[PDB]
RNA sequence: AUAUUGGCGAGAGACCGAUAGCGAACAAGUACAGUGAUGGAAAGAUGAAAAGAACUUUGAAAAGAGAGUGAAAAAGUACGUGAAAUUGUUGAAAGGGAAGGGCAUUUGAUCAGACA
RNA sequence: CGUGGAGGUCAGUGACGAAGCCUAGACCGUAAGGUCGGGUCGAACGGCCUCUAGUGCAGAUCUUGGUGGUAGUAGCAAAUAUUCAAAUGAGAACUUUGAAGACUGAAGUGGGGAAAGGUUCCACGUCAACAGCAGUUGGACGUGGGUUAGUCGAUCCUAAGAGAUGGGGAAGCUCCGUUUCAAAGGCCUGAUUUUAUGCAGGCCACCAUCGAAAGGGAAUCCGGUUAAGAUUCCGGAACCUGG
RNA sequence: AAACUUUCAACAACGGAUCUCUUGGUUCUCGCAUCGAUGAAGAACGCAGCGAAAUGCGAUACGUAAUGUGAAUUGCAGAAUUCCGUGAAUCAUCGAAUCUUUGAACGCACAUUGCGCCCCUUGGUAUUCCAGGGGGCAUGCCUGUUUGAGCGUCAU
């Protein structure tokens, strides 16, 4: 606050006492009157150069740099030695691109979509993402950041009929369209490679 | 208060703050059908008004104290 | 002296209780309260006493009526009985 | 003084009512942390200003 | 001529005069602990008479 | 312990005769309280007194309010207490007054609805 | 995950609305599941509690001890069950508080406006 | 203090500029506010452009 | 279209976690000082449930020692964990007007590699 | 090297005990500091790749809080002064009763008040704190009791003064002024009950209001009485005002 | 040689650091517009079966009535079927009521719980005196009704 420690009228006693020069809360009576205020070092004063609200919260990136980074991450997805080294269990997956048919876009029930992911090989990845539910460390866990999972595979449609309605609920699995391919979704935490499951209507749209 | 009762015929009431020695004398005349010749009020320091009403000789205070039921 | 032998003479009061604000602030030799000027109309409001505005501002006390207008707007200021 | 007004005797009734300990069954309540009575005063130490 | 004492109301509603002594002792101990810790602080910052004299010139 | 759902139906003199019984019974229950620790029964006498006194008051209120039905200035209490602003503002008619130029123009060339399609 | 901006997924805003709930909203917070007999008999998974039910304890050190709901205490968020008794050292007994999620109702105390509470939830008579 | 071979630059910050800044955190709040006022004005006037 | 550090209702945070954050997480603009304008604190954590110690004994009693509750009295309202300055006990050692420190080693204590 | 948070990863560690805390116990790093074993302890917490910052203390006559040495030391010395026996008591230089001894010495260490305090007044019970020693005692602690007015005061007057109105200043909060330059008010009779008045019918030309618990001022004394109340209650004997 | 001082470890103290916790605070965003002479904000006093505060409330006083939920509140004390119901509850909802003495403060005042006025009834023999009750009595200004003032001025 702008008066975070300035709601106290203090003024110093100069020099000629045996005490410090800091502004002291004059008056009398209660246990307060005689403390210091207005300083970064007094108990109950302002902080040093207090944190203001006009910082650089959002920062610009050149648009071609952003389309460069997204096109880099999409190319880093399709190497086996990157998504396996990122931390995803892509061991027993037959094809690194992992194109599925376009019938994934018409699935609607999560029971009928999780089996469709276990069939094409995410059975040792959804187990990885739901055997890894751990508690957040430290003071973050009472600021609505209480749990922490890993990331899972990302299925990318081209026109949805409830594929996002299917896989909103399962942990780790994310959805996206080919327009709005997110760098935050594609290289999460600045590490390249992400176990991306394309549907073929997306994989021929990506051309 | 119960030493003042049998000495004279002197009832001791706690009355309202807004009484003015006439509504006392008119309601204690009413609720008991007794006759009252002197009322002395004071403000006991709990914010209460205590009235030392003296019933007229023609009436005992102990008869009224046993008719009310506080003996 | 000017200290302890001149602190004994302090007996006659110069402030008495005010009838609008209720603190011992009603001056008697000129009849004017200092926490809100009583024979004047408006209360003594001030901008340099920014902490003093919090000691007597709205929302402080009971608000026997002003804590019902917020609820009474939300039902359209409606009248008539509740129901059956 | 002994020749007081009524504005003072209206207040000393509340000053005589607000001079007692906390009732003892308050501490036996469930979510009750009120150990002693803090606003309690007596005439030796803290003069009420009236 | 009383059937009412001090103790007659309070023996029914909660407290008992043996447990009242085990409550009255706890308040006077906690009044000590709240009056100790105020004198643990005010003795430091009380000699600051802001208009002193220092009565020795010549 | 009197109940309003059967207390509404009685007369006025019966309600006065009920209040001047409850006001005696409260006095006797406060006489008995001096020589007894606890008396929880007195609350159901005070709430019965209030339950009679609400019914009497809102009987007489309706007796006045129905007498003033449609008369031009009914009293300050029985008007609908809206805010201070809402009464000193205009009604729905005196806002909807328009002059005979604006009214004739607003019936001569008012708003039409349409689309954009060949 | 939620999909509204009416409801709040905040920890302070949830725990405050729990701990300062009114005594007519604590009724639906204190609920209990029914038995395998009662679920297939009515068709309700869980009802709000009501005093003088007949209940069974399924979690805690008093598991298996059936009893009768003596007084639901929705200020300490619990319910004292008869025949769930801690012997105090003074020779007296106290009933031990249970939380109603850890109970299971076996013989129910029916009533009107419970024979409506079942049928609005889709049960039998 | 005119220190080095740097451009002589004027900054209009003598005043109490701290009390009057408006950092627009609204920039994505009053866009979805505007794209609803272009829907209430699409439903209230029903077939008109 | 615009403004809004006030009131009302909401939703969130790469913010702070009780000497921080509003002065106030608590019966806070309260307790308290001043004639007065105004100034203005400290203070959250037993346990899952009080199951807060029945009973015996010493003592005038405060309490102690058993016994008991407890998963835990190394959780007994002075109640989570219990740091340091500071202090008692016992143990080790040393000491002719300071104590502490550096390099080397005797003696005394303790630790050790396995080369099983 | 380390600290508070944030994005990944270790499908990390953990009630079979996570952080923290202690250890002239061990190891690694020249160090910044890391790692292990033991005791206590009871619910969370690290490594690596990155991001971010209210991020590293011996000091600032530093701020808040705590505790030392000095130290069982300085001292607890004005106001003439205490002593014996008994009583309750666990206990008595200190409480009470008696017996002595004194002092204040009528401008009192007496009996009542005014300011101010506010329940301290008085009884019952009690000693953790306070009474700079003590304590069964107390102006402290807990709970209850107590203030009675036609006359004694305020209320009613006016002083020094304060302050609206008519007005006039002032952007204005408000300022001047107190009878001024206001059209400022109230009541007997023919009317006498239509009390409305037609005139009768006029009489200064006045004027808000506050301002003394010591000025002015209508009238009460005695004798009882209570744990505590008086010119107040009780008994008797008097008055003054309005009707 | 003990005592003593100093160093260390265990155990105990003083002390409240650290760790972990959080119904609070801060900042950002979104929506809505509602104080008051029908007496507001603010204040004094008072109200519970046993409360000194916080909260609530007005002589109808931790509250009344209506509506909804449908079996409690709880520290103790009490009513208990009012429990297949005109119905528990420190509940929620809130549209009808009271709303003490005040406060812009409104009959005149105020360091006073002071002092009159007018009407309607009640008692005291009672137009006048007293008392109880009920409702009235402020200024500035607007529109209108009524009553007047002015060789200002017109007609007769
Ligand atoms: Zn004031």
């Amino acid at each position: 606050s702008e008066k975070a420690g300035h709601q106290t009228s203090a003024e110093s006693w100069g020099t000629g006492r045996a005490v410090a020069r800091i502004p002291r809360v004059g008056g009398g009576g209660t246990g307060r009157s005689g403390q210091g205020a207005f300083g970064n070092m007094c108990r109950g004063g302002r902080m040093f150069a207090p944190t203001k609200t006009w910082r650089k919260w959002n920062v610009k990136v050149n648009h071609n740099e952003k389309r460069y980074a997204t096109a880099s991450a999409i190319a880093a997805t399709a190497v086996a030695s990157l998504v396996l080294a990122r931390g995803h269990r892509v061991e027993k997956i037959p094809e690194i691109p992992l194109v599925v048919s376009t019938d994934l876009e018409s699935i609607q029930k999560t029971k009928e979509a999780v089996a469709a992911l276990k069939a094409v090989g995410a059975h040792s990845d959804l187990l990885k993402v739901l055997k890894s539910k751990k508690l957040r460390a430290g003071k973050g866990k009472y600021r609505n950041r209480r749990w922490t999972q890993r990331r899972g595979p990302l299925v990318v449609y081209a026109e949805d009929n409830g594929i996002v309605k299917a896989l909103r609920n399962v942990p780790g699995v994310e959805t996206a369209n080919v327009a709005s391919l997110n760098l935050l979704q594609l290289a999460p935490g600045a590490h390249l490679g992400r176990f991306v499951i394309w549907t073929e209507a997306a994989f021929t749209k990506l051309d | 208060a119960m030493k003042k009762v049998e000495d004279g015929n002197i009832l001791v009431f706690q009355v309202s703050m807004k009484a003015n020695k006439y509504q006392i004398k008119k309601a204690v005349k009413e609720l008991y059908e007794v006759d009252v010749l002197k009322v002395n009020t004071l403000v006991r320091p709990n914010g209460t008004k205590k009235a030392y009403v003296r019933l007229t000789a023609d009436y005992d205070a102990l008869d009224i104290a046993n008719r009310i039921g506080y003996i | 002296g000017k200290g302890t032998p001149s602190f004994g003479k302090r007996h006659n009061k110069s402030h008495t209780l005010c009838n609008r604000c209720g603190r011992r602030s009603f001056h008697v030799q000129k009849k004017t309260c200092s926490s809100c000027g009583y024979p004047a109309a408006k209360t003594r409001s001030y901008n340099w006493g920014a902490k003093a505005k919090r000691r007597h501002t709205t929302g402080t006390g009971r608000m026997r009526y002003l804590k019902h207008v917020s609820r009474r707007f939300k039902n359209g200021f409606q009248t008539g009985s509740a129901s059956k | 003084a002994a020749q007081k007004s009524f504005r003072i005797k209206q207040k000393m009734a509340k000053a005589k009512k607000q001079n007692r300990p906390l009732p003892q069954w308050i501490r036996l309540r469930t979510n009750n942390t009120i150990r002693y009575n803090a606003k309690r005063r007596n005439w030796r130490r803290t003069k009420m200003n009236i | 001529r009383r059937t009412i004492t001090a103790a007659d109301r309070r023996m029914v509603s909660g407290v008992t005069e043996k447990q009242y002594k085990k409550g009255m002792k706890k308040m006077q101990q906690l009044e000590k602990n709240a009056i100790n810790t105020q004198i643990r602080r005010e003795i430091k910052r009380v000699n600051f008479q802001t208009h002193y004299r220092d009565e020795l010139l010549q | 312990g009197v109940k309003a759902y059967e207390l509404r139906t009685k007369s006025k003199e019966q309600l006065a005769s009920q209040l001047v019984d409850l006001k005696k019974e409260l006095a006797e229950l406060k006489v008995q309280k001096l020589s007894r620790p606890s008396l929880p029964k007195i609350k159901t006498v005070r709430k019965s007194i209030a339950c009679v006194l609400t019914v009497i008051n809102e009987q007489q209120r309706e007796a006045v309010r129905q007498l003033y039905k449609g008369k031009k200035y009914q009293p300050k209490d029985l008007r609908a207490k809206k805010t201070r602003a809402l009464r000193r503002a205009l009604t729905k008619f005196e806002a909807s007054q328009v002059t005979e130029k604006q009214r004739k123009k607003q019936i001569a060339f008012p708003q039409r609805k349409y689309a954009i399609k060949a | 995950a939620k999909q509204s901006l009416d409801v709040s997924s905040d920890r302070r805003k949830a725990r405050k609305a729990y701990f300062t709930a009114p005594s007519s909203q604590r009724r639906v917070l204190l609920s209990a599941p029914l038995s395998k007999e009662l679920r297939a008999q009515y068709g309700i998974k869980a009802l709000p509690i009501r005093r003088d039910d007949e209940v069974l304890v399924v979690r805690g050190s008093k598991k298996g001890q059936e009893g009768k709901i003596s007084s639901v205490y929705r200020l300490k968020f619990a319910v004292q069950v008869d025949k769930v008794t801690k012997e105090k050292v003074n020779g007296a007994s106290v009933p031990i508080n249970l939380h109603p999620s850890k109970l299971v109702i076996t013989k129910l105390h029916l009533d009107k406006d419970r024979k409506a509470l079942i049928q609005r939830k889709g049960g039998k008579l | 203090a005119i220190s080095k071979n740097l451009p002589i630059l004027k900054n209009h910050f003598r005043k109490h500029w701290q009390e009057r800044v408006k950092v627009h955190f609204d920039q994505a709040g009053k866009k979805v506010s505007r794209r609803n006022a272009r829907a209430t004005r699409a439903a209230k006037i029903a077939p008109r452009p």
